[PDB]
């Protein structure tokens, strides 16, 4: 009889199945909690108070990162986090008012949009391709008006990034027209992959 | 001398990376031995609102935050100002808070692929691996390695179970398959397809899948048709992977 | 020579600049390679690489000359230059150790180029005290320990092993007596013999807890102390301990009280010291404790202010 | 339409300075026929 065995297996599984339910956002609020924190005064910590006393670091941190490339999947996960700070509306129960015009505000009162930019610009891999531009849509952070407004002016820099924006939409039309060969003719679909369904999201 | 502390202390930090890596790990073990199966999966280690208040009840201990000090102490680690050595090293820090969920897949962890069956095959599936790795790692010098790829790990026990998805997963190179030439290289790659093949061997309908999903230069119709007809037809993968066209690319194959 | 000032002083920065040119290039390096030496003689053989160069700063008699120059030279910088051990596995193992063993054994052997030690740590002291007394030890321990060390090459360790002493506590006990190399010089020499030991098998960490149907001891709950890898049982285990013991009941002392500052090499000696925790020190729960110190010991470190 | 369509464009189409790395086509005049490589059809000698 392995019966026990089993049974401990399963409860293992009873388990995993409330850790697939949470974690995901268990791991969000923990992080959230970080990203709350690097605005806030280090969340309780800010340093000890002090002369180092703690605002605004995480955001200078991420341009960093960002510079740095690496492994990319630090980045990737970094990527995921800056998405987590903006992906938002729960938790909050410091009383900042939970929305971008504050938020993004504040995440613009950040201003790592740069990156996101050096992100439009600079492009390594695929997938910082469709996550440099998959949480970039926080930059338009609902008005995102001084990210307009600051961006455009920003736009000004160099030829660089903007370069990169026009190959990577360069990149959509060849794909479109892959796809238009693919789609073939008519007379069923896996999604046509996502290339063609990374594409569309990245037009809206 | 500053980052010589500073990555020096990330080296502890990067050691405390798998420190507590490998604490966590053994911990779980630990744990998993003795009871509280539900309870113990629940208890962890340190319909929309199930645990919505249990992560309010992290987050107390959590916004208040056995050291407590040690968590505050990771947190100081990614407090230090700008080190890009150090930044790197606070970035694996920001995954590593990542550790608790980590942690949780960590306890999966328990995945991949009998006793003395799996110490013979350490013993030679190793060995065919070795061979495969040491050939791409090292005209025909990795063609002269190659014998270590084709021969070694050639006499594959399709008896023997736990190697098709096991040996699968085991088999990193066959996955990376899944630098043409007619020469040393090309007779190697010729044998090595054959005894692949025979390796392979484990698939009936999963080593079919597995093969499928590994193909990349393959089932074009024109290129390869009658090392395709060879390898696989007349049978229920013929039924329902048997799509046609394929005398069209065999009209040109 | 033949038949100084201001002249002399200009031409040495020229000759710096003369040698970064080559250390930069590549490609384009040969005969102001070839060169070198010569300059060298009269005040990049890996550091520069020269993968040919590298061989050709290979001149056998060269190195010999350097050696031969150094015994009677009396002039110690150069001797730890010479010395190198340089990284890229250590000179390809000696393609620069064997050459530095040979030639430095061989100078030993045939030549300089307990209570005893106690009392020669004394007359140090005393020397320290003045202008003049023991200032050849630790700039003479160090160029040993490179020129015996680079990469963890075969016996030739043990030669210098052969001048060893078996000691951890003499070597440990000697560092803190002079806030210096001789203490670093006993990390070093630790770090040699673990390195010997570690030839036996290159203990990386495994997450291998795979506990079949057949499962380990299950009541393994809190183990404050896990199987590590203390170079076996009791001796391994003690010698482990008792640096790991000093070392946070030093370090941790120091850390909680020391300048942020002075003590660079006491810094870089925790640092070695904690590879070689990794690489030696397993001891689990109790090893944890010990741990969750080196995370006060590393949060004493911050204690940043 | 479509056809005439292409047309409805050749005849505007004219004037254009023919330069480098330019895509165009062909037709002959005397036999007046077209040009149009096989991608699946091969040659008679060599089936590359």
């Amino acid at each position: 009889r392995n019966i026990i065995e089993r049974l401990q297996d399963i409860v293992s599984a009873l388990e995993d199945r409330l850790r697939p339910l949470v974690q995901a956002e268990l791991s969000v609020l923990v992080d959230v909690l970080h990203r709350p924190e690097l605005l806030f005064p280090e969340n309780t910590d800010a340093r000890r108070k002090c002369e180092s006393g703690g605002f605004i670091c995480k955001l200078i941190k991420h341009t960093k990162q960002l510079l740095e490339e690496n492994e990319e999947k630090l980045c990737i996960k970094v990527l995921q986090t800056l998405r987590e700070m903006m992906t938002k509306d729960r938790g909050y129960g410091s009383r900042g008012e939970m929305s971008l015009a504050e938020v993004q505000c504040h995440l613009d009162k950040e201003g790592a949009s740069n990156l996101v930019i050096d992100l439009i610009m600079n492009a390594s891999s695929d997938r910082v391709f469709h996550e440099s531009i998959l949480l970039a849509i926080a930059l338009l952070e609902g008005g995102n008006t001084t990210i307009q407004h600051s961006f455009f002016c920003r736009l000004t820099e160099d030829k660089k990034s903007e370069k990169f924006f026009k190959v990577f939409y360069d990149r959509m039309k060849v794909a479109q027209q892959e796809i238009k060969a693919t789609v073939t003719v008519n007379t069923d679909d896996l999604e046509m992959s996502a290339v063609i369904t990374i594409m569309q999201p990245i037009l809206r | 001398e500053d980052i010589m502390v500073m990555d020096t202390k990330l080296k502890i930090i990067e050691i405390l990376q798998f420190i507590l890596n490998v604490r966590l790990d053994y911990r779980i073990s630990c744990l998993l031995c003795i009871f509280k199966r539900e309870f113990d999966e629940s208890n962890s280690q340190s319909v929309p609102g199930a645990l919505d208040f249990e992560h309010i009840e992290e987050q107390a201990e959590g916004i208040f935050g056995h050291g407590g000090r040690t968590f505050l102490r990771v947190l100081l680690h990614l407090t230090m100002h700008d080190y890009p050595p150090l930044v790197s090293g606070a970035l694996q820090l920001l995954f590593r808070h990542f550790s608790q969920r980590q942690e949780v897949l960590q306890a999966f962890k328990q995945v991949q692929l009998s006793q003395d069956v799996d110490n013979y095959k350490q013993i030679k599936q190793d060995l065919d691996q070795l061979r495969s790795i040491v050939e791409k790692s090292e005209s025909y010098n990795y063609r002269v390695v190659k014998e270590i790829l084709i021969r070694l790990s050639k006499l594959c026990v399709q008896e023997s179970a736990s190697v098709r998805k096991s040996r699968k997963q085991q088999q990193r190179l066959l996955r990376n398959m899944g630098k043409a030439e007619d020469t040393k290289m090309q007779e190697i790659m010729r044998l090595a397809h054959e005894f692949l093949q025979n390796f392979c061997a484990g698939n009936q309908q999963n080593q079919a899948l597995l093969h499928k999903h590994i193909n990349l230069f393959l089932n074009p119709g024109i290129l390869e048709a009658v090392t395709m007809q060879h390898i696989f037809m007349n049978n229920f993968q013929l039924c329902s992977e048997i799509n046609e066209r394929v005398v069209q690319h065999f009209v040109h194959c | 020579c033949g038949d100084h000032a201001p002249f002399r002083h200009i031409c040495r920065l020229c000759y710096r600049v003369l040698r970064h040119s080559q250390q930069d290039y590549r490609k384009n390096q040969e005969y102001i390679a070839k060169q070198f030496g010569f300059m060298q003689k009269q005040i990049t053989a890996l550091l520069h690489n020269n993968r040919k160069l590298l061989e050709k700063h290979i001149t056998a008699a060269e190195i010999d000359t350097f050696v031969s120059l150094v015994r009677k030279n009396r002039e110690p910088r150069f001797l730890d230059y010479l010395s190198d051990l340089c990284v890229s596995m250590n000179k390809s193992i000696p393609v620069t150790q064997e050459l530095i063993c040979k030639a430095v054994l061989n100078p030993t052997n045939a030549d300089i180029l307990i209570r005893s030690k106690s009392v020669r740590e004394l007359a140090q002291d005393a020397k320290e005290g003045q202008k003049e007394d023991r200032d050849v030890l630790s700039y003479y321990r160090y160029q040993l320990n490179l020129f015996a060390r680079m990469c963890l090459d075969r016996q030739y360790l043990a030669i210098n092993e052969i001048s060893g002493q078996l000691d951890v506590d003499l070597i440990l006990r000697c560092m803190s007596d002079e806030n210096l190399p001789y203490d670093l010089r006993a990390s070093f020499c630790r770090l040699m013999l673990h390195m010997h030991v570690d030839r036996d098998p290159q203990e990386q960490v495994t997450p291998v807890k795979y506990a079949r149907l057949w499962s380990e001891i299950p009541s393994e709950i809190a183990i404050d102390d896990y199987d590590s890898s203390g170079a076996s049982k009791d001796e391994i285990k003690e010698r482990f301990a008792q640096t790991m013991e000093f070392v946070e009941e030093y370090l941790r002392d120091v850390v909680c009280q020391r300048f942020p500052f002075s003590d660079k090499e006491k810094n870089k000696l925790t640092f070695e010291v904690v590879n070689l925790a990794r690489n030696l020190i397993y001891f689990g729960f109790y090893n944890f404790s010990d741990l969750l110190r080196l995370t006060k010991i590393l949060l004493a470190i911050l204690d940043c202010v | 339409l479509e056809k005439k369509q292409n047309e409805t464009e050749n005849r505007k189409l004219l004037g254009t300075v023919i330069q480098y790395g330019n895509v165009i086509q062909l037709l002959h005049l005397k036999s007046n026929k077209y040009l149009t490589v096989n991608k699946r059809l091969p040659a008679l000698l060599e089936k590359n």
